[PDB]
């Protein structure tokens, strides 16, 4: 239902979006665009990493999960940063920089 | 409350 009208964004429906990319894929389909119980993909973004930073998402010892987050909501030179200080995947993530270059 | 659980 808040799927399909893009409602209750707080309620992250935990009993079924389980993962973390039943919970981005959960988020991206409540996004808006142009006041209450609405969420914006600049919120959303901002919200992910400010509040729950890579320390929420790489307790898992996991890079590419926290990679993912933020590429995929459009944050590139975060990802591209954070990727690049992983010193097994340093290559990984200057190429993902030549590419958005 | 997002999880950390990656898709596996």
């Amino acid at each position: 239902y808040c799927i399909i009208g893009r409602c209750d964004v707080t309620d992250n429906q935990s009993e079924v979006a389980d993962k973390t990319e039943d919970y981005l894929w959960l988020k991206l389909n409540q996004v808006c665009f142009d006041p209450q119980d609405r969420l914006t993909l600049s919120q959303f973004q901002k919200q992910l990493l400010e509040d729950y930073g890579e320390s929420h998402f790489t307790v898992n010892q996991q890079p590419f999960l926290y990679f993912q987050v933020l590429f995929l909501t459009a944050q590139f030179e975060a990802a591209v940063a954070f990727l690049f200080r992983m010193e097994r995947l340093r290559c990984h993530a200057v190429h993902v920089a030549l590419v958005l270059f | 409350a997002p999880p950390v659980r990656s898709i596996y």
